[PDB]
RNA sequence: AUAUUGGCGAGAGACCGAUAGCGAACAAGUACAGUGAUGGAAAGAUGAAAAGAACUUUGAAAAGAGAGUGAAAAAGUACGUGAAAUUGUUGAAAGGGAAGGGCAUUUGAUCAGACAUGG
RNA sequence: GUCGAAUUUGGGUAUAGGGGCGAAAGACUAAUCGAACCAUCUAGUAGCUGGUUCCUGCCGAAGUUUCCCUCAGGAUAGCAG
RNA sequence: AGAACUGGCGAUGCGGGAUGAACCGAACGUAGAGUUAAGGUGCCGGAAUACACGCUCAUCAGACACCACAAAAGGUGUUAG
RNA sequence: GCCCUGAAAAUGGAUGGCGCUCAAGCGUGUUACCUAUACUCUACCGUCAGGGUUGAUAUGAUGCCCUGACGAGUAGGCAGGCGUGGAGGUCAGUGACGAAGCCUAGACCGUAAGGUCGGGUCGAACGGCCUCUAGUGCAGAUCUUGGUGGUAGUAGCAAAUAUUCAAAUGAGAACUUUGAAGACUGAAGUGGGGAAAGGUUCCACGUCAACAGCAGUUGGACGUGGGUUAGUCGAUCCUAAGA
RNA sequence: GUGAACAGCCUCUAGUUGAUAGAAUAAUGUAGAUAAGGGAAGUCGGCAAAAUAGAUCCGUAACUUCGGGAUAAGGAUUGGC
RNA sequence: AGAACUGGUACGGACAAGGGGAAUCUGACUGUCUAAUUAAAACAUAGCAUUGCGAUGGUCAGAAAGUGAUGUUGACGCAAU
RNA sequence: CUAUCUAGCGAAACCACAGCCAAGGGAACGGGCUUGGCAGAAUCAGCGGGGAAAGAAGACCCUGUUGAGCUUGACUCUAGU
RNA sequence: GCGUUGGAUUGUUCACCCACUAAUAGGGAACGUGAGCUGGGUUUAGACCGUCGUGAGACAGGUUAGUUUUACCCUACUGAU
RNA sequence: UUGGCGGAAAGGCCUUGGGUGCUUGCUGGCGAAUUGCAAUGUCAUUUUGCGUGGGGAUAAAUCAUUUGUAUACGACUUAGA
């Protein structure tokens, strides 16, 4: 009546309500500004978070006790192949908001995508853009005109782009598909430049690059209904009360006669949507490379896959995005990897980073060697063998 | 004889009854609403099923607190159940009734249920022992269950 | 000649009518409680007559459906009438944090008052 | 806590309600104790609390005076029928 | 908290004061037509966004008895003396 | 004078609200307009008052008729009435060709208490009028007795290590019986007997409506029977506190 | 059998396997455990927990009613062959 | 009781099983009580002291009695604090 | 092991009527009234803000020409002596 | 807008010291917050003391020991169909 | 029917070319009553079920089963010709 000590709240209001998410496809809400005197490209790309390890490099940063020196960061990798863009949808301005007009498609569309249309693919028809297809009949006109809406009215422009899951470990079918603002330049030039990839296909390299900072935008991993003192890192009551522990003491004051908004209560943990930023790209993974894993300094022929292959995912076959740190989401989750909404020059953002060595020891357990060669040279000959 | 409303040709339709059963009024109400106005066979391998867990019975007034199924969904609601004694005591009536229409040589594939109603039998009384040295009355809510098959009119 | 909430035999009532009248209209000072002294209920009514449902069919059975008895089963040893609370089913209607009420009228339903003049 | 004695305990026996019994707590005396249980006196008394059952028509108050072991009550006068 | 005279409330609805025992108006059989009271007439809402002369601009204007408060003291704001 | 400073409190919020700035604000003036159960005029109900009229002449003289005024009400007083059990009198009352009772967003009378009728259900008695009489009218009393709801198919049915496979039987088997397995009580016993106490619970056959807070074909349950053998084990005799 | 033992733990004889059941393994509980570094800073208060513990051999203060204090305290040891 | 040998230095391997020390208040101790909120520093106690009484008596019981407790007693006793 | 979900089984408390707020006034802290905010079927697990929630006609206080337990050179007596 | 602390003594709020710190502001929400806890203090019944009283008892004096009940309903709030 | 234009919710606008009805620009030939002196006297647009003839098109979702990126139950996310 006036608390006796004073402390800060428990919690972040601002991400709120602390409820699963609508989709396990979390939601890019912002694109970056658009510069429409560059190069149409990509502003976003989709993969698979895979799994982590971690780095050695020498840091560059003058003035720090650490300059010049080796320091040892976690990264995580995530699976990247190329994506297939399927379609275009053009969004006009109005005193309402943004609002999509028309969406022109591809002329053929794989099982991969086409299977997202559908919850019985065993047993349906297929029968998904048959009809659609049949507009690339006319030489062009139903297609064209619609094209031609774009270009005429339209105010930002998205393509459709779906992942090309089957060249990953995932059990899962069926593909991934997302909306990605184009923002290289001219609304002619951003659908003439997705007319051009319809059915075609787009590597990561061509939207990201070494040193980039970027955001990654996933939901979170769940943990279903939470007591109060994990969800929301309330105090533990004394081990003598009655009637349990894990709780707050007091839900509220007399008045306002009712519990309030903001006191902390049990529910869902996790599986929530987070937009992630400022994770800077340390390598930009080659698929056909054999030596993905390998740097300038650590010769080896090595590929980024952990020995006994990434826990819970499997193998890297693919294009990858090597991110410093973490990322939300948990392993085989579909992450939308972002490029940043702002110009950072951070020196921790401009910074250019070179690895020096990449672990790659199994992470199944404390794992001793990098390579089977190494745990041969290592151990000599076993009793099976030769 | 003397059942509830009836606005049934008595002379297409056979009727069962059954009387002070020992099975729950409530939950045999929601499972003869289950089957009301069904096709006979339709209620008949419907009920074979809810025993079996495949479909089950909606439940929608006497419900409060009762689980939810994915299996309400066909019905349209989230809380449903699978009454084994009332489907069981409520098959052996549609069975009666069946053996009665052929009697009267109705025609069994024209038979849909066109009454069923379940109301309260007199309570069978126990007693609980509760804290403190009481009494409390552990009691049966017993049922009289009677319904009514009928041939469907042609056009 | 007087007394008489006891005992025996009788005639009565502007008395009560099964939550009334004695506690008891009944296998009632019973059943039941309490170590004990004591405490002490509930509970009447199928029909003139059991004619209390032969027989057939479904069911493990209880029973159901037919049939049959009966003036009646809208009397089936749950039994005369069979209210209310409360309930099932059917039919009609309304319902954005109660419902119900007042004055008024729309709309729907329902019910009337007429009554007689030459053919 | 105590655990070979002021020990624990069966049955028999004795003490009965202003009485008993108490290594004493107003404890214990059949879920009862600063006076047990049962029945009767007893429909105990209550200036206090609660309730007090059909309709309409007419008239229509007082909370003030005096006296009272009177001050949550009466009597007295007033107002009212 | 306690007296004086009267009028009220209590025992009493009705119209106004948003609301409200006690203020304002006005007291009451069942109704029709007219007219008013106190109070109102931008819209909520029945009734002139009527007429007339001024005054007021508030980076905290002001807006109606009972009534839901404001003072000393100051201003080269603007008004009239 | 208006306006400005002086002018600080706790959920978000109040000229009643919207909103209004030559006002929809402040002072003043002038008209029109809205509206109460009040005022004016009229109908009708009642109350009170005054007046006329059975003089011979059908049906109410506590009546009929004329006229004026008036109507708020707690506690409370009076009046006129409504309704119930029973009683005297009377309608030579209604009734098994259907009394009483009950049900009925059917009808009609009355300001009202109430009365009356139709239809349905029912089965043996009942009512009007003048009187007489009271154990005579309910919403309440933490009223009495009974019956019933929402709560709710909810709280629950979690102590005592633990069960499993098969066959048999049966309408039916998680729960019965037999077999096998896995385990427990661990002789300070979940073993074998007794004392108080119970009183047939013992045993057999049959057997499931109720009871064993799931079940049941099982039982300390239900039905029908069977069963307790003494000179030597007790009582019986003795004496104890005491009676 | 272990062992000081009628302890605890495991066994034989005998007796049980009876105390609704199925599927999950959220919060919060009830009961049972563990925690890096710090070590009572928690709290009215070390409440709760933790730490000690059998035996053999060594060793053992103040004080004292000369009986005690005392398992004071503090140490080493402990299997199998 | 001793010695040699042996092991991931473990060995009362489960079970079983005292934490210790320095003080102050307080009651000597063991014992007792508020069955169901108080186990204590309260009651008891041994020890100490006081009081009454030689039986025709002290203390206590009963309505009364040819009545009763102490008393199967006698001051190293009974009774009362 | 619960809670949870299923089959079987199945209570109780409490209940004027009910259940969204802000302000106002008001028996001086409204679910209802007045003015505004608003407002969309049917629901599941949790929760402890509110229902001035619920459990015994208030334990404290006062009043009553209401008691009882207890004390005493209060009043009035009495077994005994 | 955003913070406003760690301790010693005390049941304490308060008070007072130590100490860190950007700073260690002051208040409200039924003197917020007990079906949220705790139960140290107060304030039942045990008990010791001092003062008071012939006494029973008393003390706004010290001291010790003293049972903290219910959510499954509505709403609100968290999450879920 | 020829061109064009309109995306803020364009769903409408402008245009070219003939055909067809009407034309109150003007001049003729007929008709109307009795629906009785007002009262019921012009038909609008929404849905929705059916009826005919033409053009057209020829799926999925749910339960159950399954994954564990999810989960108290529902729900989520996977897989299955």
């Amino acid at each position: 009546s006036h608390r006796k000590y004073e402390a800060p709240r428990h919690g972040h209001l601002g991400f709120l309500p602390r409820k699963r998410a609508a989709s396990i496809r979390a939601r890019v809400k912002a694109f970056p500004k658009d510069d429409r005197s560059k190069p149409v490209a990509l502003t976003s790309f989709l993969g698979y978070k895979a799994g982590m390890t971690t780095i050695v490099r020498d840091l560059d940063r003058p003035g720090s006790k650490f300059h010049k020196r080796e320091v040892v960061e976690a990264v995580t990798v995530v699976d990247t192949p190329p994506v297939v863009v399927v379609g275009v949808v053009g969004y006009v301005e109005t005193p309402r908001g943004l609002r999509s007009l028309t969406t022109v498609w591809a002329e053929h569309l794989s099982d991969e995508v086409k299977r997202r249309f559908y919850k019985n693919w065993y047993k349906s028809k297929k029968k998904a853009f048959t009809k659609y297809s049949a507009k690339y009949a006319q030489d062009g006109a139903g297609i064209e005109r619609e094209l031609a809406r774009i270009k005429k009215y339209a105010s930002v422009v998205r393509v459709l782009v779906h992942t090309q899951i089957r060249k990953t470990p995932l059990a899962q079918k069926k593909a991934h598909l997302a909306e990605i603002q184009l923002n290289g330049g001219s609304i002619s030039e951003k659908v003439d430049w997705a007319r051009e990839h319809f059915e075609k296909t787009v590597a990561v390299d061509s939207v990201f690059e070494q040193n980039e900072m970027i955001d990654a935008i996933a939901v979170t991993k769940g943990h279903g209904f939470e007591g109060v003192t994990h969800r929301w890192g309330t105090k533990k009551l004394p081990r003598k009360t009655h009637r349990g522990l894990r709780k707050v003491a007091c839900i509220g004051a007399w008045h306002p006669a009712h519990v309030m908004w903001s006191v902390a209560r049990a529910g869902q943990r996790g599986y929530h949507s987070r937009t992630s930023i400022n994770h800077k790209i340390y390598r930009v993974g080659k698929g056909d490379d054999e030596a993905n894993g390998a740097t300038s300094f650590d010769r080896t022929k090595k590929t980024i896959t952990p020995m006994g292959g990434f826990v819970h995912y499997g193998e890297i076959k693919n294009d990858f995005i090597m991110v410093k740190g973490c990322i939300p989401g948990n392993r085989k989750r579909i992450v939308t990897l972002r490029k940043s909404l702002y110009t950072n020059t951070s020196r921790k953002a401009l910074e250019e980073v070179s690895l020096k060595w990449i672990d790659t020891a199994s992470k199944f357990g404390k794992g001793r060697f990098q390579t089977p060669a190494e745990k041969h040279a290592f151990m000599g000959t076993l009793k099976k063998d030769l | 004889a003397r059942y509830g409303a009836t606005s049934t040709n008595p002379a297409k339709s056979a009727s069962a009854r059954g009387s002070y059963l020992r099975v729950s009024f409530k939950n045999t109400r929601e499972t003869a609403q289950a089957i009301n106005g069904w096709e006979l066979t339709k209620a008949q391998k419907y009920l074979e099923q809810v025993l079996d867990h495949q479909r089950a019975i909606p439940f929608r007034r006497f419900n409060s607190s009762i689980g939810r199924t994915a299996q309400g969904k066909e019905f349209g609601v989230t809380k449903a159940r699978w009454p084994a004694k009332s489907v069981k005591f409520v098959q052996g009536l549609l069975q009666n009734a069946a053996a009665n229409a052929e009697a009267k040589g109705l025609d069994a594939t024209k038979l849909y249920v066109s009454h069923i109603q379940v109301n309260q039998a007199p309570k069978q009384r126990r007693r609980t022992y509760r804290a403190h040295g009481r009494i409390n009355k552990y009691e049966s809510s017993p049922s009289h269950i009677e319904l009514v098959v009928t041939e469907k009119e042609e056009a």
